[PDB]
Formats: structure tokens, C-alpha cells, sequence
RNA sequence: CGGUUGUCCGACCGGGCAGUGCCGCGAAGCUACCAUCUGCUGGAUUCCAUGCCAG
């Protein structure tokens, strides 16, 4: 199963949660709650509503740089099984969750 | 065998009897007029609402003069009413669209324009053949 | 009837394996295992559960029969599987000591 | 409404009698037949379907379940029932 | 060596399956009889894998590929993406691509050397089908129809093209492909061949509705059997073709 | 006799993937030809999916996700609270309202069904905020996303 | 929660107001053939068991 990123609301939506809209040209949108659903349905610009996450991506309140963000990317080629590969990935994630959390703290200290 | 699909459980039906939904293939039609839904139940005072991917008796009201006022079976390939897909996906199209298909499964034109519904290309195999975009 | 102006043909990748197998004849007693002899011995079309775990090919035979991780703490491990993710990981702590050697975690 | 449930009347007891038990045979192992729980709430489930004949094989059914809390059951008493021509 | 097979009620085997040289890919279903058939004509010499692509049973039109590579769209999931890689050997590369034209089995048709693409594909997309599939790509419509996969099935020994193509069109297509081509119909005169037919380097599987003369041209054009038909069989049996297709 | 004054658990009596009939008194349609609601009703043929523990603290996780978590959602179960004890989890719409007695009884028919003998294997439990449209599993992953509130920084 | 109003009391702080001014998002509650779950059990030649409902 896959976590879909909400296009407008920026929420990490899950299966059985949210709504989906496709247009005839063939670009895909997944929505989290019904509020952002009617936001794109009312032609609201996501770069005009202040609570959208991608607004704060351009606003500079949220990070754009450093390799942990480059770690956040969608893979393309699958990889065969190896049990050690999961634990060396899985125990990295408690490190990944730790380093992202302390980067949140120091950057907000930098803001204020 | 009667013109009833086998393999479609149910989605949220949103196209009832007396609905105008625009054509999708290159037969020459602009819109199709829904007049009867095949395989629907027999309930009093209930309009037979046709779901997407289901055969519907149809008539061309507006189109080219060659096939104007020609009545023939068709299947719905797109619907704009929200419906529940099997993987937890509530989803819908921009409009309500369909393609003119014979009772056996053959279709009059050559190519289907626009996207094609997931279950419509599943329960009809050669619809997926004629679909350039199906998701 | 088609005929190219150049009149060239490429090389056909016909293997010697499939060249010398035996044809399919239904009256053959000494038969292959057959998914029809599998389906009927274990039930009907709606009885026997078809086994994916018997069909994979792997280097080490007991990677089989093992459940896989899909989601971990709300971030897709499948979107975060990388070859040499060890190699990036000690690369990921190479900054980590100079972050604390510089030490921007102190309170002023 | 169904005739098997009308006329409509409120439950005279809040807990509700079980009214029927499974038939007993000596050949089975000893086990109990029921338990009480508390209706806590209800959530959403995705599941890998493995039902033969189902077009949703090896795929993700989305289903809704209920969460019934069950505290450990303290046993206080025992009762025995003897059989009589009046029941 | 072309055998007749029925999935459920429809004879379009190319819609439900992708059969290539190094692998044969069929669809999951209640009746595993094309798992039976695809091991019957392939006695455990290539990997026989059944799959579901993007939650769909229609894998022959949602997946393009050759012996060198395999292509899947965005709509698949990583459970299905891991499904393709591990059931396949280490010698095959499988790539997942971003595109608007999700039905890759209709807009991409390829063999072990060449490829053809729907004419409105974005520039970054031919360069990833080139370096994974190991083949080169042309750009040419089929009788003003842009679904190259569904309207034509490709093999290195032959190819069946859409019947109403012009003589000048099929000649230059056979010139730019370098393949002996024939304009003919299958599935009792159906206009869709690639959806209706799937063929690999040493066999073809057809529908029971298909008749003997169109079995014979597929026998002759794809150089099946003992290799006795190079296309001169079609010229020798032209009278049978003329009488059947008049 | 051996049962006297000891706590017995749902593991002792019940088990997993078991077809189950369930007994309740239904919802009262009160405060707007007669009574409509709060009736005795024994719902039969429901499927047990899982048995929880409470003390394991990783109850709402399966083999797919290593997220050590409980079945309670954000805000707790609304109008009930935060479950800390053993729980069962049944597929369907089991009758009754929250905070109600809930009697489960073994299937009456001894003839089993393949829908009963079928096994059942989790992927996730939706524990998002059922008070509204929540979109997180746990609070540990919540503050990983939202960053620092100004009230969180002033408090800290 | 955010935004937006006008009437009259000459005017106005303010009142009488629009018999609760309006418009976006959202909660609860009601709900939905507009959503989801369960639907049983046999025998005899209508009746017996069996389940459910009432007691
Ligand atoms: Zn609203």
C-alpha cells in the first residue's frame, strides 16, 4: 500500500481516506479532506491559501535544502529481497525520524 | 445471453433514465440519450440508474446527419458521480461519457477519445484495446 | 505482400532450449504436472488457492514464505529503498559529528 | 417491517438474554460458550483478500470493523441444570 | 505452432497477457487455465509469472516490453512492482515510468531490436524507453490510428498489420521495420490484432473464434512450425486468401 | 471449580478468524405507530479479525508495519475513552451504541463455512482522529510533520 | 471560524430592524437504495422440530 501526498492540503493521505479527482487530460490529484476538495473545485490557488504546505515551501519557513530532503524521493527500479536490507533501512528510519526532528528544532530556532 | 455484464458488483449509480451524456469514440455522435439500462431490477416507482461500465440503451440526439436519431445499445465509459472503488478510492470524472458498442462487444467507430474508466476496460476487453488512456 | 527497399533482416533470438522440447498432445499418459491437474486435484476454480510463494526465483531459497514491510511510521519504506543505503547512511553521519563539533544544539 | 419482530417493544432488561446455546457433546474439549464485552468504537481496515473465486484476489479490500473492549472476566459462581418433564 | 485458447468469454489473448521471449506474463483469475497453457507451450524453460498490474486484470494493454526490458506505468503499486522484479530473473530490467498515456500496451509496441510509439510522447520519455529496452524507436501512425500496440503485433520473424493500410504505407513501414509484413484480419475479421493476438519468438496463442485461413497466414508470416513458410506459402495459397477475404 | 476467583481472558474462550454471532440491544431513536429503537437483537454470522492485548502497546500494528501503537485514535474513542485492556475486533456493523454491554456467543451451527475457515492478515488500522478528518497514525509522527508551534516554543 | 451587509429613529453613541441579513470551510446530530454489515433450516405429508421476537 502507498501513502498519497495531498496536492492541495499537503496532508499525507492514506488508503480509505480522502477523495480522488481526475480530469480528461490525465493529471492525477489525491485529496485528504473535503475542505481542500472544494478548494480546487472553486479554482482557489494553493499559492494563495496560507495553510497549504507548499506555500511554506516557497515561503522559506520549511526547508528546501540538505540531503535528508534529497533522501525523500520516489524510487523507480525495484530491488530483490534481502532481509538485512530491511533492518539496515528500518533502523535508519529511527535515525531519520530523529535527525528530521532536530532539524525542525534548530531551524525554528534560526527563524526566531 | 442477455446484455448484462458479469463481474461488476456495484458502484454508485448516477446516470438515470432520461440522461444526456456526451459521446466519446469517433463514430460521429456528439451526445447519447440514455433511455433504458440493461440488467436493472424491476422495482415500482424507481428510475433505473445506469452505472459506469454498464450497457445502456441509447439514442443519438445531436450528431452528424448520417447517424442522427439512430438508436442502438451502448456502454458508459465515464461518469462524473463519485463512487467507491475497491482500494478505498472515492473517485469521479469531469463529465459523463460513453461509447457506442454492439450487443456482442464490437464497436462502431475506431478510437475512443479521452480517458477510459478502470472497470469499463476490465469488464470489456477490447475497450482496453481501444483505450489509449485507462487508469 | 510487403517487401522493404533495403531488404535486410535482423538476427532472430531463437534459443536451443525451446527448439528441442516436445509438442503438446492431450493423449500423452506421461504428462507434465499441469495446472489443470493441479486445479482439479485440489478442488475447482473456486477451491484451490494459487500459490505465489512457489513461483518466485531468488538467490537463497528461504527468502520465501516471509512477510514484507510496507509502511513504517508514516513514511514509505518502499519509496525509501535505495541500493547502497548503507553507503549513504555512513555518509549521512559524516556530517553528524561536524554538526556537533560545530555544535548548534547549545542554548545561548 | 418484518412480522417476526413486530409488535415493537422495549427491552425489559438492559443486558439482553442470550436465549440459545450451542448443543453439547462430551467428545469435544472443555471450553466456554460466551463472553461480555463493551462497545468501544469502530475503525477502518484494509485487507489482503485470499478468497477463491473472488475477483479481488491478492488485493486490498477496504472494510469497516468494530472495536469491542473485553476486560478480564472474574468468575464468581457456578450453576447446574437438571432435566425435568416440565423443562 | 499456434494453439486456440479462451480466457472467459472473449478471445483477445493479447489484452490479458504479455508474452515475450525471456518471459510470459499472464493475468490472475479464478480459472488458471492460461497458467496451464503457458506452461504447456513453455515447459519450464522461461519464467512463467502471473500478475496484476495497477489493480487490473488487463495486463497485456497496460504493460509494454521485450526480452531486454519491461515497462510498467505509474498506476501500479510497489507490491505489484516487487511482484514483477522477483518473479523475473536477474537478467531482465523492469522500469516504472511517468506518462499521461497509461495504456502502454497500446501506445508502445516493440520487439528485440526496434520500437514504435504514439506520436505525442514527451521528449524525456523516449530516452528512458531507449536505455532500458535496448531498442531504437520510430514515430509513425498506423492508417491514421495512434494505438500502435493494439493495431499491430510485432515479432522478429513477422508481423500482422492492420488490413486497411495503404500499399505505399505498408511498404514504407516494412521498409522502416525491415520485417516481412502482411495486411490481414484475425478473430473473425476483427480490426484489432495486438489486443486480440500476442506472439513471441517461437509460438503464438490465438482465440477459438479465429478461423483456419487466418491461422495459416499467422503460421506463415511468423515463421512458426518447421519454418516451411517464409511468406511464399501465402503467395502459393493466395487463392485461399482471396476466396476467404472477398 | 478451578475457575473460581480467577480472571479469564478472551484468549481462553475465543480465538482468531472465528465466525461469531453477537447479541445487543439496539440504538434508541429518542428525542424525535409507537416505539422505534432499543430492542433485543442477536446478530449472527460475523467474522472475528483480531484479538488485542493492551499491555503489548503495539496492538494496532501487524507484521507489515513496525509502528508500536494502540487501537485507540487521537482524542481516544469518542464518547467512550482510551482502551487499555484486552479487545476483540469484528468485521461488520455490530449492533448497539457506545459504552454498551456487548455479548458475544459462539456460532450455533456446527457446520462450518469456508468464509469461517478463511484466514485473515492485516496491513493497517486506521487510527486517525474520528472526531474529525484526522490524517495521522500517532503523535510521534505528528510532531515530526507540524514542526514547532509558537506555544510549544514559548512553553519550552 | 473568517469575510460581507444595508433600512429607519433629522443626524448620532446607541437603539427598532432584515419577524434569526448574507456568503465560504467545518463539527455534532439526523442520515442515505446517495454509504457499510448480517440475513438463517431441515424433515414429513399444511404440520413438526430449529433459530429470532414476546414472555
Ligand atoms: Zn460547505
Amino acid at each position: 500500500m502507498r501513502i498519497e501526498n495531498c496536492f492541495f492540503c499537503g496532508r499525507p493521505a492514506w488508503p480509505s481516506k480522502g477523495i480522488t479527482f481526475m480530469r480528461n487530460d490525465g493529471k492525477a490529484f489525491r485529496f485528504c479532506r473535503s475542505k481542500c476538495h472544494k478548494n480546487f473545485k472553486m479554482k482557489r490557488n494553493p499559492r494563495k491559501l496560507k495553510w497549504t504546505k507548499a506555500y511554506r515551501k516557497n515561503a522559506g519557513k520549511e526547508m528546501v535544502v540538505d540531503s535528508t530532503l534529497q533522501f525523500a524521493a520516489r524510487r523507480n527500479v525495484p530491488v530483490r529481497y534481502n532481509r538485512e536490507l530491511w533492518q539496515k533501512t528500518l533502523k535508519a528510519m529511527e535515525r531519520i525520524s530523529e535527525i528530521r526532528a532536530r532539524r525542525e528544532r534548530v531551524f525554528y530556532k534560526k527563524r526566531m | 445471453k442477455r446484455g448484462a455484464p458479469g463481474g461488476k458488483l456495484k458502484m454508485t449509480l448516477g446516470l438515470p433514465v432520461g440522461a444526456i451524456m456526451n459521446c466519446a469514440d469517433n463514430s460521429g455522435a456528439r451526445n447519447l440519450y440514455i433511455i433504458a439500462v440493461k440488467g436493472a431490477g424491476a422495482r415500482l416507482n424507481r428510475l433505473p440508474a445506469g452505472g459506469v461500465g454498464d450497457m445502456v440503451m441509447a439514442t443519438v440526439k445531436k450528431g452528424k446527419p448520417e447517424l442522427r436519431k439512430k438508436v442502438h445499445p451502448a456502454v458508459i465509459v465515464r461518469q462524473a458521480k463519485p463512487w467507491k472503488r475497491f482500494d478505498g478510492v472515492f473517485l469521479y470524472f469531469e463529465d459523463n461519457a460513453g461509447v457506442i458498442v454492439n450487443p456482442k462487444g464490437e464497436m462502431k467507430g475506431s478510437a475512443i477519445t479521452g480517458p477510459v474508466g478502470k472497470e469499463a476496460a476490465e469488464l470489456w476487453p477490447r475497450i482496453a484495446s481501444n483505450a489509449g488512456v485507462v487508469m | 505482400v510487403a517487401t522493404p527497399m533495403d531488404g535486410t533482416t535482423r538476427e532472430t533470438f531463437i534459443p536451443e532450449a525451446v527448439k528441442n522440447l516436445k509438442k503438446y498432445d492431450k493423449n500423452d499418459p506421461n504428462r507434465r504436472v499441469l495446472a489443470r491437474d493441479i486445479e482439479e486435484a485440489n478442488g475447482g476454480a473456486g477451491v484451490f488457492n494459487v500459490d505465489l510463494r512457489k513461483d518466485w526465483i531468488l538467490e537463497n531459497p528461504e527468502w520465501k514464505y516471509d512477510k514484507i514491510p510496507e509502511i513504517f511510521d508514516g513514511k514509505n519504506v518502499y519509496d525509501y529503498i535505495d541500493p547502497d543505503i548503507d553507503a549513504k547512511l555512513q555518509a549521512l553521519e559524516e556530517e553528524e559529528e561536524r554538526l556537533e563539533k560545530e555544535g548548534f544544539y547549545d542554548e545561548d | 417491517g418484518s412480522l417476526a419482530f413486530l409488535p415493537r417493544k422495549r427491552a425489559a432488561r438492559h443486558r439482553g438474554r442470550v436465549k440459545s446455546f450451542p448443543k453439547d457433546d462430551p467428545k469435544k474439549p472443555v471450553h466456554l460458550t460466551a463472553a461480555m464485552g463493551y462497545k468501544a468504537g469502530m475503525t477502518t481496515i484494509v485487507r489482503d483478500l485470499d478468497r477463491p473465486g473472488a475477483k479481488a484476489h491478492k488485493k486490498e479490500v477496504v472494510e469497516a470493523v468494530t472495536i469491542i473492549d473485553c476486560p478480564p472476566m472474574v468468575v464468581v459462581g457456578l450453576v447446574g441444570y437438571i432435566e425435568t418433564p416440565r423443562g | 505452432m499456434a494453439v486456440r485458447a479462451q480466457f472467459e468469454n472473449s478471445n483477445e489473448v493479447g489484452v490479458f497477457a504479455t508474452l515475450t521471449n525471456s518471459y510470459c506474463l499472464v493475468a490472475l483469475g479464478a480459472s488458471e487455465n492460461f497458467y496451464s497453457v503457458f506452461e504447456a507451450e513453455l515447459q519450464d524453460v522461461i519464467p512463467i509469472c502471473r500478475t496484476t498490474i495497477a489493480g487490473t486484470r488487463i495486463i497485456g494493454r497496460l504493460t509494454a516490453g521485450n526480452r531486454k526490458g519491461l515497462l510498467v506505468p505509474t498506476t501500479t503499486t510497489d507490491q505489484e512492482l516487487q511482484h514483477l522484479r522477483n518473479s523475473l530473473p536477474d537478467d531482465i530490467r523492469i522500469q516504472r515510468i511517468e506518462e499521461r498515456l497509461s495504456a502502454l500496451g497500446n501506445v508502445i509496441v516493440c520487439n528485440d531490436h526496434t520500437a514504435l510509439i504514439h506520436p505525442d510522447l514527451e521528449r524525456e520519455t523516449e530516452e528512458i524507453i531507449a536505455d532500458v529496452l535496448g531498442v531504437e524507436v520510430f514515430r509513425q501512425t498506423i492508417a491514421d490510428h495512434v494505438l500502435v500496440g493494439s493495431y499491430m503485433a510485432l515479432s522478429n520473424q513477422g508481423g500482422l498489420v492492420h488490413p486497411k493500410t495503404s500499399i505505399q504505407d505498408q511498404d514504407e513501414l516494412s521498409s522502416l521495420l525491415g520485417v516481412p509484413l502482411v495486411a490481414g484480419s484475425v478473430n473473425r475479421g476483427s480490426n484489432v490484432i495486438g489486443g486480440g493476438m500476442v506472439v513471441n519468438d517461437w509460438l503464438a496463442v490465438t482465440g477459438l473464434d479465429t478461423t483456419a485461413p487466418e491461422l495459416s497466414v499467422i503460421e506463415s508470416v511468423f515463421r512458426l512450425g518447421e519454418g516451411a513458410g517464409p511468406g511464399a506459402i501465402n503467395t502459393s495459397m493466395k487463392n485461399t486468401i482471396v476466396e476467404s477475404f472477398y | 471449580r478451578s475457575l473460581f476467583e480467577k480472571p479469564v481472558t478472551i484468549d481462553t474462550i475465543f480465538e482468531k478468524d472465528e465466525m461469531i454471532d453477537v447479541i445487543a440491544v439496539t440504538k434508541g431513536h429518542g428525542f424525535v405507530a409507537g416505539q422505534m429503537g432499543y430492542h433485543h437483537r442477536t446478530s449472527v454470522n460475523h467474522k472475528i479479525y483480531r484479538i488485542g492485548k493492551g499491555d503489548d502497546e503495539a496492538n494496532a500494528s501487524t507484521e507489515t508495519d513496525l509502528t508500536k501503537k494502540k487501537i485507540t485514535p487521537m482524542g481516544g474513542f469518542v464518547r467512550y475513552g482510551e482502551v487499555n485492556n484486552d479487545y476483540v475486533m469484528i468485521k461488520g456493523s455490530v449492533p448497539g451504541v457506545k459504552k454498551r454491554i456487548m455479548t458475544l456467543r459462539k456460532s450455533l451451527f456446527t457446520h462450518t463455512s469456508r468464509k469461517a475457515l478463511e484466514k485473515v492478515e492485516l496491513k493497517w488500522i486506521d487510527t486517525s482522529s474520528e472526531f474529525g478528518h484526522g490524517a495521522f497514525q500517532t503523535a510521534a509522527e505528528k510532531k515530526q510533520f507540524m514542526g514547532t508551534l509558537k506555544k510549544d516554543l514559548q512553553t519550552s
